[PDB]
């Protein structure tokens, strides 16, 4: 026969190889294809769908819908903090289990802007202004509205808009950040502050709630497929 | 080689990449 | 401002109501090139493609949520149910219209979501839920803010935060959905096509769709405001088709 | 300027995953193994598939077969290389009941014979569903009366794999384990679904025990 | 819109089927095996072939050879890899009578030598009938007087296979089994015949014991 | 020789494979083909022939 | 008239070098091995790489796996050929804690199965840094407060390799050693740096003990 | 299959060989290349840079 | 390859599909 | 052969010589 | 392949058929 | 095949015959 020489890697079974193999059912006639709605071609399409963020992830709220409710009320002071969490979409509990966070945990590196949407769910009679800020790392988390407003921020008026869409820009020294927590690739902090106050008429509940949504923007990408740490097993399922 | 199907069945082909 | 007429029934919405269309696909009749049944289909049109209003439910301050299984919920509605009984196969889309009005002094937010193939889990791990627990026809089945005990042999695990499917409730937005925020909206309209792995199916043995309404922000109001806030669901079959005409099934 | 190639459905699913493994010993007439084919007995591949409601793909099958020497009393055990047979029995076909069963003639059933020490056996399988797509979830029953079996198990009629030692037993028993690996290729997916949050409990249904939506932190401002 | 590709005669018959297996041990001069080639000793392939009256095909031959260590009294049995010889003897040719027979020179007889641990040996055979087609059934006799042998066996003159261990026996006996697999290719079939209903009884004839036409049900309206 | 790398499936015997193999009888001269009535090309041709149905399949 | 082909960066670095080797025995549930991937545990390849400050290359991975029989008390140990599994776990992925761990399903993690007696397994790896080049030296800290870890180790987040015996343990323990070989290909190098003079002391830093600049001679005129 | 014959050197691992191997990370999207000063293409470039000679290499 | 006969005898060819 | 890439990834190629 | 001599010597060729 | 160099180095070539 033709002279050949076998190289290293012969007879190996690499789980990510791409080779042809003989068919066990020659000339099998497959069922005709049928148009089904909702075809998906890339996991980024799933990652780009807004999902409700459990910002209130206290131990007493994770087993109910209170985890998604951000309290807000009329205060007697100024510049109080509403919430604050690190921008760790793949490692922080706040964003870990959303659609974006679940897609991220199948990968090792990520890059791109993050779309944050806040919808005010109080009465139509309520008014108020909020300061939503993103602080790049290097310093700590901002501790007051003065520190928060020195970075990227927007002013949200619930009286004018029931939904504010804040797109957190990608500001990093590297092209990609690790999905797991790593200080070398810290992404910063997201905080919200009272710009003026919640103001309501008589016979209106002063305590209201805000819902936060998260999704990837158009420039988002992931790399280095891996097994997720969210599913595990001890024996085969019978 | 670069790309040649060695089998008569489409299921034998490598992945779509 | 905007009126939607189907058959002899009409509903009205704001001119900017933003109707949500499924996965971007409008309901349509089955094409010949993708049909497998050979008998001529029955298309009742005006007699079945009309708005049917189910029984209203009350949005309470402690309400956890409700769900309806779509083909079953209309099994007793006029000629649609009669055709379901008299035909072996059927396919249809839906136009789901959810109505909940409240004053400007009320607050609350609902998630209206249509879930295809919403297979539900049982409170007893070794069993599967029974039909009565999985669906109540017109009557709505209620989610629970607590966890159903394992003692119950054939009940649905109705914990809201897992939505009876062992998933994250906040991730339900991946399915076609709309938000009813009392501050801005009083209705939601979702048009869903026929979604299945086969062109036609039996309407009694398979529930293709499940409509869930889950209050993410609880209803609240001050003393003096009207305490009774109903939620009314109106569903219209779209492009309903039937095959295999025979004697009527008992169920 | 950043490509999304590695987040394609193909790249996401076109990786070989163990779906089951079975064992059989050469010391009895019942020394064969069987497995009803399903993708729901392993957590990882099941979760990856259940991100979607309907799937359509071809399948690459790879088997990793290893053997271990069992205790024996004979002096000087010297066994030749072992040959294995794996036979696929579609539903309705006769099934073996012993190692020396006539059904192993595999005149029409597809079978593969493989000897230890070589590269793992591998074959391709087309899309063999009676429907237009595989179903990951089925909100329905098998009986028209809505009694009996409920769920995805109604649609599982994919057949059974049978495995045995071809060689006749020698002076010492040999126990073999066969690991089955599935690799979907030419994948098409529809109707994305929320990722599974609660841990899996059973193979044939979606039963779960309620679990919190996320892990917790001390307060709403904790960083 | 539905193709009938998998119901072709080719696809129906072009699947490897075991037709026989023989054993031989290396502990005697009579330690060889023989088999008169025929397709009527196994139920499955015989039934598949007997759907037709006349057939014309090429044949692919594949052998699966496995060995087992036999009991021995010598300490530390360490046997080298075994080499086997399979020789085809057409009718009229000299036949071996012992392992060390001169007939194994195979100067003109086709033979194959194969060592354990490798891929199964395989060879192709053309259509070798003296007639224009193979016959599955023969309603006639071999003698012009209509006495003696009656049936299909009159036409079976296909020869004999002989199998032996090439290696000289060591410190422990080795028993080997060779499984013979037939795969018809380029098949042509004529005169379809009713599928065999009664179970087979003998190799050389169509003898049967009467059996009911179908399984039974209670009444003519039972569903 | 030419560098090659063996992949999984090497040396396996799959009963439904389709490969070429050496002929054990080189240059064998086959008997000429003869026209025989009743050529069958597909089992569906057999399945399309009417057969009597045992509808009265009682035990007796 | 003299070419400098063999002093190219490619030829200088495109030679396989052992970077580590690990051992594991089949006699315990903890009978697996792990290694956090890094190129700083061996003197030769580390020195060759550290002639430059930044590097960008693809990598060819080759494993040399050998086994040794451990002492046993069973008479007539006869073990079949051994199959090994090597799994790569990117940072954040679940890690195995025992030989029979569920993590070895490798549904998404890349893994290679290899049987003893064959050619060494080999795979290629692209440039997988989050930066635009690999860094051999890093004059900085991991924390913004300039406390804690200082040096090149801050940038090492390349993952972990896991190795185990696939075969179930037999009548005698087997100890295996896997040698890992790195071969950079398609190399690009920047900012040449003085060759390392003092002997290496630690993996994660550049710590050294002062040594003379050269060897000595008696006087300034000694030849 | 196609008839082949394996030559000496088969299955060997020579550290200075030059062959192709399967990628363990198909379709991996590498970080874009960035211009860095001081690109080196040959070790002779390093060898051509003047360095101070320790001519007085006495033990002290 | 795609389809090339490696042998001089027709019986050596693969199946007719 | 002389030079043909057998894989779809650039990292699979041999060295640059 | 169909017919290509792999060796430089005529004695290496296959049989004349 | 008939004659194709598989390696980039002249020393890898077969003998001069
Ligand atoms: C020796 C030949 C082996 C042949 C094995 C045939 C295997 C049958 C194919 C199984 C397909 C499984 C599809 C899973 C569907 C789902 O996602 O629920
Ligand atoms: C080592 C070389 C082996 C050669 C073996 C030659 C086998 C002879 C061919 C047998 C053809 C059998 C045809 C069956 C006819 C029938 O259907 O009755
Ligand atoms: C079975 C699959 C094995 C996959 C192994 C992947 C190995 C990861 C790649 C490591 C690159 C190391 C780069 C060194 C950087 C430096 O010079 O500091």
């Amino acid at each position: 026969g033709l002279p050949v020489m076998t190289t290293p890697g012969s007879t190996q079974f690499l789980t990510s190889d791409d080779f042809q193999s003989p068919s066990a059912m020659p000339q099998f006639d497959v069922t005709p294809e049928m148009q089904i709605p909702g075809r998906v071609n890339n996991l980024m399409e799933i990652a780009e769908v807004d999902s409700v963020v459990p910002v209130n992830n206290t131990e007493a709220n994770v087993n109910s819908l209170k985890a998604y409710q951000i309290p807000v009320q009329s205060n007697s002071d100024n510049g109080k903090q509403v919430f604050g969490f690190p921008l760790q979409p793949g490692a922080n509990g706040v964003l870990n289990r959303t659609l974006l966070g679940e897609i991220l945990n199948y990968y090792t590196h990520w890059s791109g802007s993050i779309k944050l949407t806040f919808m005010f769910c109080g009465s139509a009679m309520a008014t108020g202004k909020f300061l939503l800020a993103y602080s790049p790392p290097g310093a700590g988390v901002p501790k007051n509205r003065k520190d928060a407003m020195l970075g990227t921020h927007v002013i949200w008026d619930v009286g004018l808009q029931s939904s504010c869409v804040l797109c957190v820009p990608w500001i990093s020294q590297t092209h990609y950040r690790y999905v797991v927590e790593d200080e070398y690739t810290a992404a910063g902090y997201i905080t919200c502050w009272y710009q003026t106050n919640i103001v309501v008429p008589a016979d209106v509940q002063s305590s209201c709630d805000i819902l936060c949504f998260v999704s990837a923007c158009n420039d988002f990408s992931v790399r280095m497929l891996k097994d997720t740490p969210f599913i595990r097993q001890d024996t085969f399922y019978q | 080689y670069t790309n040649i199907n060695y089998y008569k069945d489409a299921a034998s082909n490598s992945a779509n990449r | 401002v905007r009126s939607i007429t189907l058959g002899n029934s009409t509903i009205t919405t704001q001119e900017c109501a933003n109707v949500v269309v499924g996965y971007g696909v409008w309901p349509e009749y089955l094409k010949d090139n993708e049909a497998t049944a050979e008998d001529q289909p029955t298309q009742p049109d005006v007699a079945t493609c009309r708005f049917y209003t189910l029984e209203s439910v009350q949005w309470m301050k402690n309400s956890a949520g409700w769900w309806w299984k779509l083909p079953d919920a209309l099994s007793q509605m006029g000629l649609f149910g009669q055709n379901m009984q008299y035909h072996y196969l059927g396919r249809t889309g839906y136009t789901i219209h959810v109505q909940c009005n409240a004053s400007k002094f009320h607050q609350g937010c609902l998630l209206v979501v249509c879930v295809p193939e919403a297979e539900m889990g049982c409170s007893n791990l070794n069993n599967t839920p029974e039909f009565a627990e999985l669906s109540g026809g017109d009557t709505a089945r209620m989610f629970t803010d607590t966890q159903i005990g394992e003692t119950n042999s054939k009940k649905v695990q109705t914990a809201v935060w897992n939505a009876g499917m062992g998933v994250g409730v906040g991730n339900l937005t991946i399915y076609p959905h709309q938000w009813i925020n009392l501050r801005t909206n009083n209705s939601a309209t979702i048009v869903m096509p026929y979604i299945n792995s086969v062109p036609m199916d039996n309407m009694f043995r398979h529930n293709n769709l499940t409509l869930m309404i889950i209050p993410f922000v609880p209803l609240n109001y001050s003393e003096g405001s009207s305490p009774y806030v109903p939620i009314t669901v109106t569903i219209a079959p779209m492009c309903a088709e039937y095959n295999g005409l025979r004697l009527a099934s008992s169920q | 300027y950043h490509s999304r190639s590695e987040s394609s459905i193909e790249n996401f699913l076109c990786r070989a995953a163990c779906v089951y493994y079975a064992t059989y010993t050469n010391n009895s007439e019942k020394g064969y193994a069987e497995w009803v084919i399903n993708t729901r007995q392993v957590a990882q591949l099941r979760r990856k598939l259940e991100l979607f409601t309907y799937l359509r793909f071809d399948l690459e099958l790879t088997f990793v077969i290893t053997s271990a020497q069992q205790p024996s009393t004979a002096t000087s055990v010297d066994a030749p290389v072992q040959t294995h047979q794996i036979m696929y029995v579609p539903p309705g076909g006769p099934v073996p009941t012993k190692v020396t069963d006539y059904a192993w003639q595999t005149s029409t059933n597809p079978s593969v014979f493989w000897t230890e020490g070589n590269a793992p056996p591998r074959m391709s399988i087309p899309f063999i569903s009676i429907g237009n797509a595989y179903s990951c979830f089925y909100d329905g029953w098998t009986q028209f009366s809505r009694n009996g079996v409920y769920g995805i198990n109604t649609l599982n009629n994919m057949g059974t794999l049978y495995m045995r030692h071809v060689n006749e037993a020698g002076q010492g028993p040999i126990k073999s384990t066969v690991r089955i690996y599935f690799k979907p290729k030419h994948v098409k997916a529809w109707v994305p679904r929320p990722p599974r949050l609660c841990q899996y409990e059973k193979q044939k249904n979606v039963n779960f025990t309620p679990t919190g939506v996320t892990t917790t932190r001390v307060g709403i401002t904790t960083t």
